[PDB]
C-alpha cells in the first residue's frame, strides 16, 4: 500500500499547505490600491524602427549600458544594434537557423543563443582578430532550448524543453547544477536582481523558484489555466509576473506564497508572448498574439495604454536598465523603440 | 516510482516548513516601492524631450 | 552627412556594408527548397533519407535545385511549441508504412499503429500553420505489403472494408483513406507515391511535386488564381 | 475637306442624341473612376502583404478618363477653347499607349516569374514606357489645329504625306502589334508550362480518382482566365487602331468611308476599356 | 596579429616607389587602414586612409595627387603607390589598422615600419621633455586649437607612446578609455580643449615619447611629442 499511501500523504500535505496559505489572504491587492491615483493614459511614439532581419524575430535582449541590442531571427542571424543611430554593430551568422532565444552578457563581452539544436552557443564579441567567434558550445540538454540568462561572464542558466533547467560553467563547458521538478516543457526564465534566485515558468501551468547556489526548488506557484510563455521579476525582486496562453497575466508574491492581481480583459482572447515591467514597477507591458502590446497599471489592474504598430505577433519585448525605452520585436521582422 | 513519490512528498513537506507574511504587508510593500521610485521612471513620467536620447 | 563625426561616418558605412552582406545572404537562402520530413515511429523515413541531437538537416541537389530536408524526429517535446518555426516550408514529406495495417502499437497493444499514423496525418494536415503547404505522401514497404496481405486481411485495420483482398485494390483503399483526411481540398494538395525501390524514382517524384508546388505558388502570388 | 473629330451637324434629331451621348459618357466616367480608385485602395494594402506594374495601369486609365469631360462638352456643341485642343488628344493618346505597354509588361513579368520558379530596374522600365509614350504621342500635341468649317473644328493637318504614313505605321506596329505578340507569347508559354507540369505528375500516379477531377476543374479556370486576358486585348483595342488606319486611307483617297458619328462611338468604346481594365487585372475576391 | 611592411631603401629624387604591408592574424577585410609616416628626427604625421570596403579614401593635403592607397583583400595586403618623391618624404612609414563601430579602439595595432630615404586643428604639447625619476607621478598636457568634444558627448583624443626603437602603442582612446593591454597606471583626463595624461608609478618601461592626436576630422593631426627620459 506504499503507492496509494504516499499518494494520499502528498494529497493531504498539499491540502494543508493550501489551507495554511488561504488563511493568510487578509485582503485583495485591489482592496488596498482602491484609492491610489491612476496612472492615466500612457501614449508612446515609435522613435526608431530597426530593419534588416529577413524572417521572424524570436528573441531580443538589452545591453546593461541601455544602448545596445541583440536580436535573433530565423534567417540564421544574430544582429547587434546601436538603437540610438540604428546602426548595426555586428551581424553574427549562426550554425543552426532554428534559434529560439538569445542573451546579452551583463559585462558586454559575450552573447549567447540557442534553439532547436539543443545547444547553447556562446560568442566572444571583443576578440583581437576583429571578428565574433564561437567561444563555447554547451551541450547536454535533450530538448530544444527555450531560454538562457547570463549570471556573469562565466555562468549561464538555461531552460530547455526536456522539463529541466541547467546552470553551466562556461570555462569548463559542463553543467554544474541541474534543476528538476517540472512536469512539462520549461518556457521562460527570469533572474532575480541579485541573481541569488531565479524563477521558471513551464508548460504545466506552473512556476517555480530555484536557489542557484543550492540547486533545489524553494516554492511553486500555480493559478494559470494554460501554458506559461513569459515571466519577469518585479524590480525589487519580491514579486514576479507571468503570462500564459489563457490571455491572463498574474502577479505572484514570493513572501506571501500567493498571487496578488490578475491582468485580463474580456476583449482579449489570445495568449501572451512576452512580459516586462517598468523601471519603477508601476507599468506592466505585455506582448500579445493580438499583434499589439498592452501597458497595464500594475497596481490597479486596468489597461493604461496600447502599443500598436506591428503587422504580426509580438514575440519579444524589453525595457532598458535606465528605463527610458521599450524595444518590441515581432514576426514581421521589425523592431521598434518606444518612448 | 516509489522513490519518485518519496522525493515528491519530501519536496511538499519542505514547502510546508516556510513562514509566509500577510498579503496586506506584501501589497503595501509593493505600493511603497512603486511610490518611492515614481520620479525616476521615464515611462510613467515622460521626461522632457531635451533629456530624451531617442528624439 | 554633416552633423556626423568622422568615426560616426565610418560606423555608418560599416553598417551599410553589413546590410549589403545581409541582403546577399538572404537572397541566396530564398532559392533553397525547404522540406519538412515528418512521419511516425518506424515509418520508414530512414530509407527515404538514404535515397536522397535535435533537428537533423540534409542538403542535396537535383537538377540545379537545392533541397533542405529537416528531420525533426529526435525531439520528444510538445509539437505545438515549436511547429510554427516551420511555417513557410515548401512542402511536408509524410512517410507511411503500408505494412502496419496488422501491427499493434508498441506501448499499447490495443491501439493500432496505422490509426496512430492517420491521427498524426490528420493533426498536421489540418493545422493552422500548414493551411497552404502541400504534403508529399510516401507509402513505403509496398513489397512487404503484397506479401503479408496473402495471409492477413486488411479488415483487421479497417473493419468497414468491403472489397477484394488484393494488393492493387487495398493499396488504393489506403491511399484514399489517407487523402480523405484533408479538409481544405481546394487550398492545399496531397501527392502520393508508392515507393519501395528503383534508380531515381523517389528523388524525381519529389522534384516533380516541388516544381508543381512552386508553379502554383507563383501563380497565386503573381495575380492569377 | 478636313475630317472633324468630335463635331457634326446632327440634323437627324435634336435633344436626344446629345442626351444619349451625355448619359453613356457620365456612366463610363463614374464606373471607371470608382473601379480604379477601389483597385488603387485595394492594392495599397496587398502591398503590405505581398509586395508587377499593376498600379501603373490604374494610374494610366484614370488619366485616360480625366480626358472624358472635354469631349462631352465638344459633343454638346459643334465648335471647339482652342488651347486645350493641343493637349486633350495628347493626354488621351499618351494614356492609351501607356495602358497598352503596361499590359504587355505585366504579361512579360508574369511570364518570367512563372518560368524562373530589380526594384530600381522596375522604376527604370516605368519611366522608359512613360517617356516613350510621351515622345510617340507628341506628334499629336502641336499638329491638331483649329480650322474654320473644314465653325472652328479641331482637325489634323500633316505637313507631308511621307511624314504621316511613317508615323502611323510605326505607332500601330510598336503600340498594338508588338504588345499583342508579347502578351500572347507570355500567356501561351505560361499555359504550356502548366500543362507540362500537370502531365509530368500524371505519368507517375500522383493523382487519384476524385483528385484527378479537381486538377482538371482547375486547369480549366487557368486556361479560361488566360484566354480571356489574351483576347480581351484584341477585342477592346482593335476598333481604335482600325479607325486610325482607315483615317489614314481616307486622307488620300477622299471616300466617305467614315459614317459621321463613328469616331465618337469608337472612342467611347475605347473609353470603356479603362473601366474593364481594373476587373480583369484584379481578381481578389 | 601581425603587419609587416616592405618597400623602403634609398630612392633617387623625383622617381617613384611602392610600399606593401602584409597582414596576418586578423580579419583584414573588416579593418580600415592608415599610412602614418615619421621624419627621422620629428614626430608622427598622418598620410593616408582607406576604409573597410575601399569606399572611402583620404590623403593629407601634402601628398594628395602624388600618393595612392589601395588594398588587396583576398591577398591581405595594403599598397601605397608614391609618385614624384621629393626630398622631404624621407621617413619611416607605418601602417596602422582601424575598426570603427560603437565602442571600438581605432588605432590599437601599429605596423613595424618601412625606412625610406630620398637622396586644420593644431595640437600643441608645450613641454618637449620631462626630467623625472621613477616612483613619482608624471603629468603631460596637450592643448587643442578647437574643442574636440563633439555634440554627441565624444571627445576624440588619442594618446600614443613610442619607446626607443619600437612602434607607437595606443595608450588611451577618446581621452578617458584605457586601451586593452595597458596597465592602470596611465590615466587620461581633461575637458573640451585642454587635456592631461597622468602616470601614478613610473617604471623603466615607460620612458619614451608621448603623442596626442585628434580624430575629430581629417587630416588627423599629431602632437609634437613629450619625451620622458630617465
Ligand atoms: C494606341 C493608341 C491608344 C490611345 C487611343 C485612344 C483614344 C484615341 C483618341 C484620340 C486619338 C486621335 C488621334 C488618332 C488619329 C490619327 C490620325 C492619323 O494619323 O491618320
Amino acid at each position: 500500500s506504499e503507492l496509494d499511501q504516499l499518494r494520499q500523504e502528498a494529497e493531504q500535505l498539499k491540502n494543508q499547505i493550501r489551507d495554511a496559505r488561504k488563511a493568510c489572504a487578509d485582503a485583495t491587492l485591489s482592496q488596498i490600491t482602491n484609492n491610489i491615483d491612476p496612472v492615466g493614459r500612457i501614449q508612446m511614439r515609435t522613435r526608431r524602427t530597426l530593419r534588416g532581419h529577413l524572417a521572424k524575430i524570436y528573441a531580443m535582449h538589452w545591453g546593461t549600458d541601455s544602448r545596445l541590442l541583440v536580436s535573433a531571427s530565423q534567417d540564421g542571424k544574430l544582429i547587434i544594434w546601436d538603437s540610438y543611430t540604428t546602426n548595426k554593430v555586428h551581424a553574427i551568422p549562426l550554425r543552426s537557423s532554428w534559434v529560439m532565444t538569445c542573451a546579452y552578457a551583463p559585462s558586454g563581452n559575450y552573447v549567447a543563443c540557442g534553439g532547436l539544436d539543443n545547444i547553447c552557443s556562446i560568442y566572444n564579441l571583443k576578440t583581437r582578430e576583429g571578428n565574433v567567434r564561437v567561444s563555447r558550445e554547451l551541450a547536454g540538454h535533450t530538448g530544444y532550448l527555450s531560454c538562457c540568462r547570463f549570471l556573469d561572464d562565466n555562468q549561464i542558466v538555461t531552460s530547455s524543453g526536456d522539463t529541466t533547467c541547467a546552470l553551466w560553467d562556461i570555462e569548463t563547458g559542463q553543467q554544474t547544477t541541474t534543476f528538476t521538478g517540472h512536469t512539462g516543457d520549461v518556457m521562460s526564465l527570469s533572474l532575480a536582481p541579485d541573481t541569488r534566485l531565479f524563477v521558471s515558468g513551464a508548460c504545466d501551468a506552473s512556476a517555480k523558484l530555484w536557489d542557484v547556489r543550492e540547486g533545489m526548488c524553494r516554492q511553486t506557484f500555480t493559478g494559470h489555466e494554460s501554458d506559461i510563455n513569459a515571466i519577469c521579476f518585479f524590480p525589487n525582486g519580491n514579486a514576479f509576473a507571468t503570462g500564459s496562453d489563457d490571455a491572463t497575466c498574474r502577479l505572484f508574491d514570493l513572501r506571501a506564497d500567493q498571487e496578488l492581481m490578475t491582468y485580463s480583459h474580456d476583449n482579449i482572447i489570445c495568449g501572451i508572448t512576452s512580459v516586462s515591467f517598468s523601471k519603477s514597477g508601476r507599468l506592466l507591458l505585455a506582448g500579445y498574439d493580438d499583434f499589439n502590446c498592452n501597458v497595464w497599471d500594475a497596481l490597479k489592474a486596468d489597461r493604461a495604454g496600447v502599443l500598436a504598430g506591428h503587422d504580426n505577433r509580438v514575440s519579444c519585448l524589453g525595457v532598458t536598465d535606465d528605463g527610458m525605452a521599450v524595444a518590441t520585436g515581432s514576426w514581421d521582422s521589425f523592431l521598434k523603440i518606444w518612448n | 516510482s516509489i522513490a519518485q513519490a518519496r522525493k515528491l512528498v519530501e519536496q511538499l513537506k519542505m514547502e510546508a516548513n516556510i513562514d509566509r507574511i500577510k498579503v496586506s504587508k506584501a501589497a503595501a510593500d509593493l505600493m511603497a516601492y512603486c511610490e518611492a521610485h515614481a520620479k525616476e521612471d521615464p515611462l510613467l513620467t515622460p521626461v522632457p524631450a531635451s533629456e530624451n536620447p531617442f528624439r | 552627412g554633416c552633423t556626423l563625426s568622422a568615426e560616426d561616418k565610418a560606423a555608418v558605412e560599416r553598417s551599410k556594408m553589413i546590410d549589403r552582406n545581409l541582403r546577399e545572404d538572404g537572397e541566396k537562402a530564398a532559392r533553397e527548397v525547404k522540406l519538412l520530413l515528418l512521419g511516425a515511429g518506424e515509418s520508414g523515413k530512414s530509407t527515404i533519407v538514404k535515397q536522397m541531437t535535435g533537428i537533423v538537416e540534409t542538403h542535396f541537389t537535383f537538377k540545379d535545385l537545392h533541397f533542405k530536408m529537416f528531420d525533426v524526429g529526435g525531439q520528444r517535446s510538445e509539437r505545438k511549441k515549436w511547429i510554427h518555426c516551420f511555417e513557410g516550408v515548401t512542402a511536408i514529406i509524410f512517410c507511411v508504412a503500408l505494412s502496419d495495417y496488422d501491427l499493434v502499437l508498441a506501448e499499447d497493444e490495443e491501439m493500432n499503429r496505422m490509426h496512430e499514423s492517420m491521427k498524426l496525418f490528420d493533426s498536421i494536415c489540418n493545422n493552422k500553420w500548414f493551411t497552404d503547404t502541400s504534403i508529399i505522401l510516401f507509402l513505403n514497404k509496398k513489397d512487404l505489403f503484397e506479401e503479408k496481405i496473402k495471409k492477413s486481411p486488411l479488415t483487421i485495420c479497417y473493419p468497414e472494408y468491403a472489397g477484394s483482398n488484393t494488393y492493387e485494390e487495398a493499396a488504393a483503399y489506403i491511399q484514399c483513406q489517407f487523402e480523405d483526411l484533408n479538409k481544405r481540398k481546394d487550398t492545399k494538395e496531397i501527392y502520393t507515391h508508392f515507393t519501395c525501390a528503383t534508380d531515381t524514382k523517389n528523388v524525381q517524384f519529389v522534384f516533380d511535386a516541388v516544381t508543381d508546388v512552386i508553379i502554383k505558388n507563383n501563380l497565386k502570388d503573381c495575380g492569377l488564381f | 475637306t478636313r475630317f472633324p473629330f468630335f463635331s457634326d451637324v446632327k440634323g437627324d434629331h435634336r435633344l436626344v442624341l446629345a442626351a444619349v451621348e451625355t448619359t453613356v459618357l457620365v456612366l463610363i466616367f463614374a464606373v471607371s473612376l470608382l473601379g480604379n480608385v477601389c483597385a488603387l485602395v485595394l492594392v495599397a494594402r496587398r502591398r503590405r502583404r505581398g509586395a508587377c506594374l499593376v498600379l501603373n495601369l490604374f494610374c494610366a486609365d484614370l488619366l485616360f478618363i480625366s480626358a472624358i469631360p472635354l469631349v462631352l462638352a465638344v459633343r454638346w456643341t459643334e465648335a471647339w477653347g482652342p488651347v486645350a485642343c493641343h493637349l486633350l488628344f495628347y493626354v488621351m493618346t499618351l494614356s492609351g499607349s501607356v495602358t497598352i505597354l503596361t499590359l504587355a509588361a505585366v504579361s512579360l513579368e508574369r511570364m518570367v516569374c512563372i518560368v524562373h520558379l530589380g526594384r530600381r530596374a522596375r522604376a527604370v522600365l516605368l519611366a522608359l514606357i512613360w517617356g516613350y509614350s510621351a515622345v510617340a504621342a507628341l506628334p499629336l500635341c502641336v499638329f491638331f489645329r483649329v480650322v474654320p468649317q473644314r465653325i472652328s473644328i479641331c482637325t489634323l493637318i500633316w505637313p507631308t504625306i511621307p511624314g504621316e504614313i511613317s508615323w502611323d505605321v510605326s505607332f500601330v506596329t510598336l503600340n498594338f502589334l508588338v504588345p499583342g505578340l508579347v502578351i500572347v507569347i507570355s500567356y501561351s508559354k505560361i499555359l504550356q508550362i502548366t500543362k507540362a507540369s500537370r502531365k509530368r505528375l500524371t505519368v507517375s500516379l500522383a493523382y487519384s480518382e476524385s483528385h484527378q477531377i479537381r486538377v482538371s476543374q482547375q486547369d480549366f479556370r487557368l486556361f479560361r482566365t488566360l484566354f480571356l486576358l489574351m483576347v480581351s486585348f484584341f477585342i477592346m483595342w482593335s476598333p481604335i487602331i482600325i479607325t486610325i488606319l482607315l483615317i489614314l486611307i481616307q486622307n488620300f483617297k477622299q471616300d466617305l468611308v467614315i459614317w459621321p458619328s463613328l469616331f465618337f462611338w469608337v472612342v467611347a468604346f475605347t473609353f470603356a476599356n479603362s473601366a474593364l481594365n481594373p476587373i480583369l487585372y484584379n481578381m481578389t475576391l | 596579429v601581425q603587419l609587416v611592411e616592405s618597400g623602403g631603401g634609398l630612392v633617387q629624387p623625383g622617381g617613384s616607389r611602392k610600399l606593401s604591408c602584409s597582414a596576418s592574424g586578423f580579419a583584414f577585410s573588416s579593418f580600415g587602414m592608415h599610412w602614418v609616416r615619421q621624419a627621422p628626427e620629428k614626430g608622427l604625421e598622418w598620410v593616408a586612409y582607406i576604409s573597410s570596403g575601399s569606399g572611402t579614401i583620404y590623403y593629407a593635403d601634402t601628398v594628395k595627387g602624388r600618393f595612392t592607397i589601395s588594398r588587396d583583400d583576398p591577398k591581405n595586403t595594403l599598397f601605397l603607390q608614391m609618385t614624384s618623391l621629393r626630398s622631404e618624404d624621407t621617413a619611416m612609414y607605418y601602417c596602422v589598422r582601424s575598426i570603427y563601430y560603437y565602442g571600438s579602439s581605432p588605432f590599437d595595432f601599429w605596423g613595424q615600419g618601412t625606412t625610406l630615404t630620398v637622396s586644420d586643428i593644431v595640437m600643441t604639447q608645450a613641454t618637449s621633455s620631462v626630467p623625472v625619476t621613477p616612483g613619482e607621478s608624471v603629468s603631460i598636457s596637450c592643448r587643442s586649437s578647437k574643442s574636440l568634444l563633439h555634440s554627441n558627448g565624444n571627445t576624440y583624443l588619442y594618446w600614443f607612446l613610442q619607446r626607443p626603437g619600437q612602434s607607437p602603442q595606443l595608450l588611451i582612446y577618446r581621452m578617458s578609455n584605457l586601451a586593452s593591454g595597458v596597465p592602470d597606471r596611465f590615466s587620461g583626463s581633461g575637458s573640451g580643449t585642454a587635456f592631461t595624461l597622468t602616470i601614478s608609478r613610473l617604471e623603466a618601461e615607460d620612458v619614451g615619447v608621448y603623442y596626442c592626436m585628434q580624430h575629430l576630422e581629417y587630416p588627423l593631426t599629431f602632437g609634437a611629442g613629450t619625451k620622458l627620459e630617465l
